[PDB]
């Protein structure tokens, strides 16, 4: 029942003694800037104390006067105040405290669910590790999603870029992709920025709903907060997410919006009054969205046990990124696309032509590439999904023929409803990620000829009821394939006789 | 203490005070003598304080005497407010004189926390086929009429008021922001004559008023219903233009010593947007249902200020002029148009399934119309020659009626139930009207009508 | 056969479904009980300690300044204390 | 152009006889404006043809191919719109033309699809001819008006 | 045919049950929670202004013997400092 | 004599130096204490140099002192930089320990003067049979690379690196501009083991590093070259992407804030272009030749950047996706790839004919193959069925199995003459070799290799 006075006892152990600070005092206020006179000895980077809690960071160390902008809200601050130097720069709490959690740009908790402790903190900015410290990327990062898993795969230490416009399932396929790493081992971190708060408490509500939140952190910097926040958040998320990396275990980030970032750190500069380039962008977003995504990687079991001390050995650790960005009307030749296009390792292309044309991935899948490849999939996967690139590719060149399917020559004409089955097959539903041996069937089906007497239309019940088939009958088979994505020919005769036996009797 | 104007820029001004008297940022100043209300923006140093005009400079002269209030402008909120006409500063521009409040608030304030959001997916009925079928609104959710010059936009929300307010239980805010002054009048009377005045708090700030006036005009209507929410109720907050708000931040944004952006927009387009965005939401203590009208610049809704606004609303509505140049209204894209409302889970696969199949068949006719104009529509199978049939019948299915057109069209208004509209599009996807000519489809109401009409 | 053997999985299919959504109404029904509940029980406990915060405020007020200044404070905290707690 | 445009106005009654001190009563006043703007090529995505389309209560817009097409009047009855609408008409021509702008725009895109296909229904043909009609019709001679 | 129809029935309402049964340890879970969790906010709520009153206190303390005492033993110790 | 830190303004440092001190533009000045070098970029006048960070900024101060050196960026050259990995300062990024330098050089330096060029045009022999026929490369020549990821851009690479340096004793330089740390890391390995990497320089500048970093990559990387050269060798400097130098530079502009251009370019865009491609050319002691890859902005071969670049490249090899689904794995495209080389005035009328005969009837296939698709292959002429024949002889003759392609290949590598290149090819098209089968003529390097590959 009483509490308060037990909490007051440790306040009687703070330091009461006079310390040596450097000061300043506010000049001038305006959009979130404050100007300071003082300040002799502040750090490019440091954060400033104000009256009232309030801190900032300096970012204009100019010969007369230090520009600082606020890490919250400006409009109590007022000239004459007075500024004080910390001596530190930004840092955020950092460990397995921080899953399940929903924090603020500086870690600070939002849900209500009390304080975080968090037993470390780390830098926001800090340096990827260099060339020699990495390790080639051939693990894979399963996504649920057919199209994506089967022909632009993604693997550990990887950035794929999620590209096209407004409303086509951009963030559905970043959300689906994190609910995935449940049973994986992957730890999984989602950066919101700019977006509005009930939207964020949406995409929260459906990781509780899936199971997904209890191995995820949120961090937020909603609309209405600081421009300051919105530019830092992706680094903090970063740092968090760095945490795993650097002990030898493996993290998944998302930025839901590396266009917002660059837009808050647009504003930012030209009130800092920095000079301006294309489509009135500082000098240096490029190296903005460069510093960001070159710490998404996979390193060295050498560098693991360096920095664990020895702690952890034999194991390697990583960060994959799927940072997000909108387009506008599918112009990618804007220049914030144009550079974050040029820095990641693939992307995945989604089109409002094929999503108002039903096909819900949307993923344009003759245009998006991913570089790591085949290295990035497991064996089963990687065997299926070289004939599913040919049907697609030859479904794209004979799409015009479609209403002349009568005049066609016979050879044409079967490659042509093969091309059409298979693009069939790629359609799928929200929040139903597939496993390895469960993706498997549908690609098998379809890769070995067991569509060709279902109707273009029946495809999808057949896929369902299939599925549904083996995890009855032939669950210890799914459990096998599962276990690393194996392929073999008593594997192969095991699924061909249970979809013999499927269609001779469902 | 008390300062003196310095410099008169339009519709900018700078006034120096002691230097141990500065006002604070968003703090209301009143000139001496003149009647003209200063919000200090910046403080630029050395005791001086940048602020926008709140009404005109013409009658202002350097070195009038300032006076500074010591808050931020302070409108009259709760019961009092209800069949009122008011201005920016909240004063009554209706000739029934003074307001009886009982308590002022501050037009600035915080953004409802995270844990204060609320979620709920109750369907709200509009009555309006392409609504109630592409685009059903939620009730405490967020709706954008996005739109260029001339296709709808204020037509369309006096419908929804119609349909929605007339009947709604609770009370309503009405803002008029960078509207013409003819729509605010027939507005009021259309209100006064209907009875429903008593429950719908009207305030306006037209294209005739101050930049300042425009600028602030939407956080003195949004304050108005934050007081209603806050005592637990449910509220209707109507903007008319919420693009007004951006514009007057671009008109005064250079005279206020900023850089320019791209499109020559503040730097500043996303966060003053955000401000006002994050506040107007449904809590756990009451909740706002809100439906704004968003203006898109030449046609184009690539352009920073439409581009920056669809994040924050959970029902977009899209009016397209290609279809307004045809003599089809309401003019919704069912291409562009999207809410959060059209999942199998919230309105059943019913209605969503013949939402997507009525969209399959617009897009896969977008891309048959050039082969047709330019070959002929001879040379297209027996199958798209059904399907573009049954797109140019869906597409004037989608045209209706409405009561607040009638001047414009003379044709009596119709109401579709959800229920109706759902059947009717169900039936032209299946084939049950492939006999009735087109013409038969064009502005009628339920499918019932179309049959009649085919006749005659 | 086939048409019966639809049906069946057809009525099964929707069985399933209402099986699961009379969960959540009888799931959501208790957690409203539980609710309603706890916030009585707190409120009661709430009242307890507001009284006796008020009289340890001043006692805690006293404990800060009673380390270092403590020595000179043992005769400001007799009178501050009574004048203190009459004060609030 | 907000400032100049919202002068046009019609005063009520109670306007008018507080202004003229008693000296005009039970009479309505008016200013009607009818602003020209000039377009490049066509544009009107420019900043002063944009703002000012988005202040009137209506627009009335002349196309150059129509122009030269022979329709001199050259008034593009699709893209052109008033907001008063049958307020603005007496009782005849109010009732009279119902419909007509949109019948027309309706024509004009009915015309292009039917520019190269095979014989269509009767409402189709009666729709297309009704509307070469109307459109003869419109056209006028300057200095020429009609009661 | 018909035989299997039943045996695919069978495992669709047996799983059906064991989720009803899933989302209703989920929804017990997350009012548990919130209930928990709610206690300790008005702990921590009212120990912060408990404080500030305590502080307040501590300010009218400390200036009796402050002037006297402190004055004399803060400049020195300052210097020593 | 030392400087202090005035102004920190991201990447750019203005210091204030003594007025008999002030160092001299591109001079490189030295924080102290901490790891930051400063390349000056203008001189402001009053005793301050303006400078860019070749590092980061985060955690310096105003009144640091800084050192002038004395002279620009200096770093090591000779034989001891082979085999290793460094940065745009020299320093050792691999953790091999330091580099066994017995002299340093500056990175800026005059192009070789007007009397310091070769006496004509001396082809430079790769040993690799379609770009020694159908794009033939100059010694001092520049040639640009176009093509998408996994089209053996890298393999092409490491087979030049090979050949260059056991065919001509020569060396090779890599210049990483603007370097992925993943492709950077990739590379090396791959390198290590095609056993090519003891034959040459790696220099990178990776994406995360500073714009002035990525800028100056290009000339340490070339300050290399230009060692080697003086030596008496024939060199080749590889840059990793032209475009991203070009970046760099618009970069690196904008922050020191010049006006913009047109398309948004900085104004010295064809000055910075010409500084770097001017030194690379065949002077009177060695040659350097540079194989460049190039990108074209939205596809767009008017842009400025592509625009500047073509001016300056003698050479273009297109790699195509193609070509490589057909199996011949060099995949250079016949048709597209071009070289100002191939003139009878340069290469004599013999290397012309047989180049240009190769690509007559190599297009007059490309027709044909449309004809065979849409009508049959019974209804071409005994003529044109023959042209066929000897075409697809000839496509396959274009393949050839590299040294560092033995691990795909499972075949020993071959390096052919120019003068057996000519021979094989005119001999096809003459039809001396039309009794062999066409697979007789894959993957075997000289004519007389495909004469056994048939007699078994
Ligand atoms: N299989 C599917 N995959 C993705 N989205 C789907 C699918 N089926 C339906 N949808 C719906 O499509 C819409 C996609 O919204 P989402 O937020 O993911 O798109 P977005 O491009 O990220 O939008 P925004 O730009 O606002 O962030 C949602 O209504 C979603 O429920
Ligand atoms: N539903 C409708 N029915 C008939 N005419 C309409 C309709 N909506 C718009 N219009 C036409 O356009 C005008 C309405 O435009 P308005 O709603 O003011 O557009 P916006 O607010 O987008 O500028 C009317 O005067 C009429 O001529
Ligand atoms: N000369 C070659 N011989 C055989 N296979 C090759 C050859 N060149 C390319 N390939 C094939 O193409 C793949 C990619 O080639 P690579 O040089 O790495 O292209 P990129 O660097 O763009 O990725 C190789 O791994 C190999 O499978
Ligand atoms: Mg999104
Ligand atoms: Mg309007």
């Amino acid at each position: 029942s009483e509490i308060s006075e037990i909490i007051k006892g440790r306040i009687e152990k703070l330091d009461v003694a006079s310390q040596a600070r450097n000061e300043g005092t506010i000049v001038s206020v305006s959009d979130g800037i404050v100007r300071i006179y003082g300040l002799a000895d502040v750090m490019y980077g440091e954060m400033i104390e104000f009256p009232g809690g309030v801190y900032g960071m300096a970012l204009n160390l100019e010969q007369d006067s230090v520009g600082a902008v606020v890490l919250g809200e400006y409009q109590g601050l007022a000239e004459g105040m007075n500024a004080k130097c910390t001596g530190r720069i930004l840092e955020v709490p950092v460990g397995p405290e921080l899953l399940g959690r929903v924090v603020d740009a500086l870690g600070n908790p939002i849900d209500g669910k009390g304080p975080i402790d968090a037993k470390a903190t780390d830098a926001v900015e800090k340096v990827a590790p260099g060339v020699i410290w990495r390790k080639s990327v051939d693990q894979p990062v399963q996504t649920g999603y057919k199209s994506v898993d089967a022909m632009i795969p993604v693997g550990r230490g990887q950035r794929e870029l999620i590209i096209g416009d407004r409303q086509i399932g951009k963030t559905a396929l970043a959300v689906d992709a994190i609910i995935n790493q449940k049973d994986s081992g992957i730890k999984c971190v989602y950066v919101a920025i700019g977006q509005k708060q009930s939207t964020i408490a949406n995409v929260v509500r459906k990781l509780e709903e899936n199971g997904a939140l209890a191995n995820t952190i949120v961090v937020a910097a909603s609309a209405s907060e600081s421009a300051a926040l919105q530019y830092l958040a992706p680094y903090s998320g970063c740092t968090m997410g760095e945490y795993f990396r650097d002990r030898g275990e493996d993290a998944l980030i998302v930025y839901d919006d590396l266009s917002k970032q660059a837009v808050a750190y647009r504003q930012i500069s030209l009130l800092l009054r920095r000079p301006p380039g294309r489509e009135a962008y500082p000098g240096d977003v490029f190296y903005l969205h460069s510093r960001l995504l070159e710490r998404a990687s996979r390193v060295s079991e050498e560098y693991v046990e360096k920095f664990t001390n020895g702690a952890v050995t034999g194991k390697t650790g990583s960060l994959t990124a799927l940072p997000i960005i909108e387009t506008q009307a599918g112009d990618v030749s804007a220049f914030v696309p144009t550079n974050v296009i040029s820095i990641t390792d693939g992307q995945i292309f989604l089109e409002s032509a094929m999503f108002n044309s039903g096909i819900r991935p949307a993923v344009n899948a003759g245009i998006s590439v991913s570089r790591v490849g085949g290295a990035a999939q497991t064996k089963i996967i990687k065997k299926l999904s070289g004939g599913i690139r040919t049907a697609l590719a030859q479904y794209r060149e004979l799409a015009a023929f479609a209403q002349f399917a009568s005049d066609l020559d016979e050879a044409t004409r079967k490659q042509l409803e093969h091309g059409q089955r298979v693009t069939e097959l790629m359609k799928q539903k929200q929040y139903a990620p597939m496993s390895i041996a469960e993706m498997s069937l549908s690609l098998y089906a379809a890769e070995r000829g067991f569509l060709q007497d279902v109707e273009i239309a029946k495809v999808g019940s057949f896929e369902q009821a299939l599925i549904s088939y083996f995890q009855r009958e032939h669950a210890a088979l799914l459990a096998k394939i599962n276990e690393k994505g194996d392929f073999n020919d008593e594997i192969d005769a095991g699924i061909k006789a249970g979809i013999e036996k499927f269609k001779a009797t469902q | 203490s008390s300062g003196r104007i310095v410099q008169i820029i339009g519709a900018v001004i700078d006034v120096e005070f002691p230097r141990d008297a500065v006002p604070s940022i968003y703090e209301a100043l009143k000139v001496q003598g003149v009647e003209t209300t200063l919000e200090v923006q910046q403080q630029l140093g050395d005791g001086v304080v940048r602020s926008i005009a709140m009404g005109s400079t013409e009658g202002l002269k350097r070195g009038l005497n300032v006076d500074s209030t010591g808050a931020a402008i302070s409108v009259p909120v709760g019961k009092a407010t209800l069949g009122r006409i008011m201005d920016v500063l909240g004063n009554p521009i209706d000739e029934a004189g003074p307001i009886g409040e009982e308590e002022r608030w501050g037009i600035h304030r915080e953004a409802p926390s995270y844990a204060d959001q609320a979620g709920g997916n109750e369907l709200l009925e509009t009555g309006i086929k392409v609504i109630d079928l592409v685009c059903p609104f939620a009730k405490g959710g967020k709706v954008g009429l996005f739109g260029g010059a001339g296709v709808g936009k204020t037509v369309n929300m006096m419908e929804l008021i119609r349909n929605i307010a007339i009947e709604h239980s609770g009370y309503s805010v009405f803002a008029g922001v960078g509207e013409r002054t003819r729509e605010g009048n027939d507005f009021y009377h259309e209100m006064k004559d209907s009875n429903v005045l008593d429950k719908v708090a009207l305030v306006y700030g037209q294209m005739n008023e101050p930049p300042g006036n425009r600028l602030r005009v939407a956080l003195t209507g949004l304050t108005m219903a934050e007081k209603f929410r806050d005592e637990g109720r449910d509220v209707l907050l109507f903007i008319d233009n919420i693009y007004r708000y951006t514009l007057a931040g671009t008109e005064v944004s250079a005279l206020l010593g900023r850089m320019p952006s791209a499109v020559g927009y503040q730097p500043t387009l996303a966060e003053e947007m955000g401000v006002l965005q994050e506040r107007i939401t449904s809590t756990k203590k009451g909740s706002i249902t809100s439906i704004q009208a968003v203006y898109v610049p030449a046609d184009d809704l690539t352009d920073p200020s439409p581009a920056t606004t669809f994040a924050h609303l959970d029902a977009t509505v899209v009016l397209s002029r290609d279809i307004a140049s045809l003599g089809i209204y309401p003019a919704v894209d069912p291409l562009d148009s999207t809410s959060r409302q059209l999942d199998p889970l919230v309105i059943g696969q019913d209605h969503y399934d013949t939402a997507r199949g009525v969209q399959y068949v617009l897009q896969r006719y977008k891309e048959l119309k050039d082969i047709i104009a330019i070959l002929g529509m001879d040379e297209l199978s027996e199958a798209d020659k059904l399907l573009v049939a049954r797109a140019r019948k869906i597409q004037r299915f989608l045209s209706q009626p409405f009561f607040v057109a009638e001047v414009f069209t003379g044709s009596p208004g119709k109401y579709v139930s959800l229920k109706d509209t759902i059947a009717g599009f169900k039936g032209i996807l299946n084939g049950d009207y492939d006999h009735l000519p087109e013409q038969a489809f064009y502005m009628v109401g339920g499918i019932e009508e179309a049959v009649e009409k085919a006749k005659k | 056969a086939k048409a019966q053997a639809a049906e069946i999985v057809e009525q099964a299919k929707k069985r399933a479904n209402q099986i699961v959504d009379e969960a959540r109404d009888q799931a959501r029904t208790e957690g409203e009980r539980l609710k309603a509940q706890a916030q009585a029980e707190i409120e009661q406990e709430l009242n307890s300690v507001k009284d006796a915060l008020r009289a340890q405020v001043g006692a805690l007020a006293v404990t800060g300044a009673e380390k270092i200044l403590g020595a000179s404070i043992d005769a400001n905290a007799h009178e501050q204390l009574v004048s203190k707690l009459a004060a609030e």
